[PDB]
RNA sequence: AAACUAUACCGACUCGGGAUCGGCUGGAAUAAAUGUCCAGUCGGCACCGUAUGAGAAAUCAAAGUCUUUGGGUUCUGGGGGAAG
RNA sequence: GGACAUACGUUUGCAAACUAAAAUCGGCGUUCGACUUAGGGAGUAAACAUUUUACUGUGAAAAAAUUAGAGUGUUCCAGGCAGGUUUUAGCCCGAAUACAUUAGCAUGGAAUAAUGGAAUAGGACUAAGUCCAUUUUAUUGGUUCUUGGAUUUGGUAAU
């Protein structure tokens, strides 16, 4: 009745069972989509008993993953279930035969199964375009304690 | 012509307490043998404040940048 | 005694004799009762003084467990002498001091303390050794092909119970350690304001 | 030597070598431990108690006899002086300073010297809260000074 | 503050053999300090020395034989590809003859020269001929 | 503002010498002085002598330890006049 | 590079190298010998040593161009051809190589540098108890059990 109608107009599985279940009156009806995109990842325990309906989860969808990963800074918590993570990293300048700072900032999707905070290092994958920006879903993510500037923080995690 | 390794006494006597090699202060401690109680209380060389005999209650030391004069006629042995 | 000892299997006639000594000098001397009442064994070690003068002349370390080290120190003194009476053999006591590796960590959420690590460790033995007195000044050099000498300065006031240790602890340095020690005495550097 | 582009020297105070404690002094750790807390209790600076433990009961080092620093035996037993004597002082004199300044609502260097003082106090803040050692809600303006002061 | 001590020791020293100095104490002393100590003793250009044990980061003596001409360090230690070598080797040292240019590898740290023996070198350190 | 030492701050070194201002520690005479002197020594203006060290030189104990060219960091200049 | 020395690793499988016992076999319980179980180096491959920088090395970095090997285009530019008919309805030989920094991949690593681990406490290792979750057992239950996780306790460790 929340997770379900919660606004939205609906939000079912990749599986269509629910409703036919009720034909199998006798063992395990409750079932969800189960799935592990493998890759030396574990499937998040909160991922399988959730009631959560994200399409765009590595774990509750055909949502594959492929080629590139990554770890970096989260920055925003905002957005519905999208974060921002900053990477940080020197680059080299010829002449000088030195470095400067720099950082690129990637759009994220989180899956509801992980709970997010600001300023936790995080780790995404390779996952097709799921919007203008997005182009990476997380897939494990670590706390992390940054005392106050998530912006002054910079680290060659 | 002079070893830094094997340095004489006196030299290192003079020198700045930071100066020395092995650097080492100059304060010492002393037993203080009160001018009647006789209590014998142990004082720092360098006692930023005013000591009483915990004993009766007498005035043994009078702070001073540095040095701490004693009062009056009073015991001390330098505890070393 | 098996009593006074750790692994309480076997000893070794050395230990034993440390074990019955020890035992003996509770039931013997009052004042060593306390203190030894709680002086426990890890493990004795014995070595060889070899000197060039076909002399053999002998000494053993003894490993007091970590948890009677206060104790140790405290009598350290007293029990030293009446061990060497009683054992006519020169006697030292160290810590039983356990080391950690320096790349060989394991334990993801274990840091390893600077308190059990090589350089601190085998360091302790030298204050250890002189027991009774600790040093003044520790030095090193560099011998031009590349030994590591430790000249260190020993207190005068202590000449006594030092000298004739002396031989003993450098021998037993450059068995456990590895390190040249040679020793040096200079009068104590009293550096207060003589003020008559 | 801190906020002085000309004035430095060097104040005094070189830890001798010997690293056991003075001879003469028979005193379990515990013995001062109770001392410590007790002149803790009372309401003292660990920055004073050792004062104290020097000027009074000849114990040169409270580290090298307990083998633990003051602060630390402090805390351990409940009489920990809640803010350090560090941020504590400045932020007192940093007061001082403002009501002085009131009567004085002229007086120009006095003005400056606070600027200095506050600017102080910054720097230990940005310090004490990075080592999780004060909360980070923590913020000195003239309510965070005031907030001591009752 | 201070800063690199490697350099701070290091031209405290070339100023010595440059006045003609009989011997040095160097105050600031550490492990790196020590090793390039010994790597300089090593091939010959200081003499014996002793390191005091200041309670706190210890101090050291070298002696002085009188063939050090210069020895110093090199601003950020650079990163140095073997293949970047000639640049500093005819950068730094006076000749095709005194190479010893100090650098910091994985393998430790190694002479100029040695670093090609092992085949690997990495960071400048610094210099002396 | 010729807001001038026309000479950025932090740091380490290296020549000699006395005299200073502030603090400290030993000592001597008187005397028993918040004084005087002798000797140390930190820290502060400054001077004297001198460099097979620097410079175009005047000169610089730093304007030194830079072709034997690299402790950390900020600001500035790039023929003159028109022009701040 | 080994080994050993409170000392850079642990498991696996392989190979194994020698030794301590027990068996069998021969001669006269033992002198000895060959052959078995146990044992780690060493010898590979996978799992571990906080995370990067940085450095080694190889995979990738089109061709032409630059460098450059062979090679008398009459020298040369330069093309990539050409060399021997005296085995000539066939012979000999070529079209090589290097550099490619910056970002990505595999990988060896001990220095410097940054980063991190047990401090409210809690951690670590270990045993048992309990609770939650769970693979193979045909499958569904119920127990049990393996395997993860949660706690409580007790033991061990120089906490
Ligand atoms: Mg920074
Ligand atoms: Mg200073
Ligand atoms: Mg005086
Ligand atoms: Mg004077
Ligand atoms: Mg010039
Ligand atoms: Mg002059
Ligand atoms: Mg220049
Ligand atoms: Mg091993
Ligand atoms: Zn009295």
């Amino acid at each position: 009745m929340d997770t379900q109608i919660q606004r939205a107009y609906q939000k079912q599985d990749g599986v269509f069972l629910n409703s036919k279940k009720l034909l199998a009156k006798k063992t395990s009806a409750g079932v969800r989509y189960y799935k592990n995109i493998g890759l030396g990842f574990k499937t998040p325990k909160e991922a399988i008993e959730g009631t959560y309906v994200d399409k765009k989860c590595p774990f509750t969808s055909n949502l594959s993953i492929r080629g590139k990963i990554i770890k970096g800074l989260v920055i925003s918590t905002k957005m519905n279930r999208t974060v921002i993570i900053r990477r940080d990293y020197l680059h080299y300048v010829r002449k000088y035969n030195r470095y400067e700072k720099r950082h690129r900032n990637i759009p994220v999707h989180i899956s509801p199964c992980f709970s997010v905070k600001e300023g936790d290092i995080l780790v995404a994958g390779q996952c097709r375009p799921i919007s203008k920006t997005v182009r990476f879903n997380a897939l494990q993510v670590v706390p992390n304690e940054i005392i106050g500037s998530v912006r002054k923080q910079f680290l060659l995690f | 012509e002079r070893d830094l390794l094997n340095p004489i006494y006196e030299e290192e006597k003079q020198k700045n307490k930071f100066k020395r090699l092995i650097q080492a202060p100059n304060s010492y401690f002393m037993d203080v043998k009160c001018a009647q109680c006789q209590n014998i209380q142990m004082i720092f060389s360098n006692a930023q404040s005013t000591i009483i005999c915990e004993k009766c209650s007498a005035i043994l030391c009078k702070p001073t940048g540095g040095k701490v004069q004693i009062q009056a006629g009073c015991a001390f042995k330098i505890k070393n | 005694a098996l009593a006074k000892f750790h692994k309480k299997q076997s000893l070794t006639k050395i230990e034993e004799q440390v074990g019955s000594a020890l035992v003996e000098l509770q039931n013997t001397h009052p004042d060593l009762k306390t203190s030894l009442e709680s002086i426990i064994l890890t493990q004795v070690k014995e070595f060889q003084i070899n000197k060039t003068n076909k002399k053999a002349k002998s000494a053993v370390l003894i490993y007091v467990h970590f948890q009677s080290y206060r104790v140790l120190l405290s009598a350290a003194r007293k029990l030293i002498i009446e061990l060497e009476k009683k054992l006519k053999q020169i006697v030292f006591f160290t810590a039983q001091r356990k080391i950690e590796s320096k790349w060989v960590k394991e334990h993801k959420s274990q840091q390893r303390p600077r308190s059990r690590c090589l350089t601190y460790v085998y360091d302790a033995l030298l204050d250890d050794l002189l027991l009774p007195s600790t040093l003044i000044g520790k030095r090193i050099r560099a011998r031009l092909d590349g030994t590591s000498f430790y000249r260190i300065q020993l207190d005068q006031n202590d000449r006594d119970f030092l000298e004739e240790k002396l031989d003993a602890i450098t021998h037993i340095y450059k068995t456990v350690t590895t390190r040249e020690v040679t020793f040096e005495f200079k009068e104590d550097k009293t550096f207060h304001t003589f003020k008559k | 030597m801190q906020m002085k582009g000309k004035g430095k020297g060097i104040s005094g105070s070189a830890l001798p070598f010997k690293r056991r404690s003075p001879k003469w002094l028979h005193m379990t750790p515990s013995t001062v431990v109770d001392l410590s807390v007790k002149l803790a209790k009372k309401g003292l600076t660990p920055s004073q108690i050792g004062v104290i433990l020097r000027d009074q009961h000849g114990i040169p080092q409270v580290r090298f006899l307990t083998g633990q620093k003051i602060l630390r035996i402090l805390k351990k037993n409940g009489c920990a002086p809640q803010l350090p004597e560090d941020l504590y002082f400045l932020i007192k004199k940093a007061l001082s300073i403002r009501k002085h300044l009131e009567k004085n609502r002229k007086d120009k260097d006095s003005k400056y010297r606070l600027i200095l003082v506050e600017s102080r106090i910054h720097r230990l803040s940005r310090y004490y809260k990075l080592n999780q050692k004060l909360p980070p809600k923590w913020k000195y303006n003239a309510q965070t000074a005031s907030a001591l002061v009752q | 503050v201070k800063v690199n001590i490697l350099a701070e020791c290091l031209k405290d020293l070339v100023n010595a053999e440059k006045m003609g100095k009989k011997q040095v104490l160097l105050r600031p002393v550490s492990k790196v300090v020590l090793k390039f100590l010994r790597i300089m003793q090593k091939n010959g250009y200081i003499g014996e020395f002793e390191v005091i044990d200041d309670h706190r980061s210890k101090k050291v003596v070298v002696e002085l034989i009188g063939r050090i001409n210069k020895c110093g360090v090199i601003s950020p230690r650079y990163d140095v590809p073997l293949a970047d070598f000639e640049k500093w080797t005819n950068n730094i040292l006076p000749s095709r003859q005194f190479g010893n240019v100090v650098l910091t590898t994985t393998y430790g740290i190694l002479t100029h020269e040695e670093c090609r023996k092992r085949h690997t070198g990495g960071k400048i350190l610094g210099f002396f001929y």
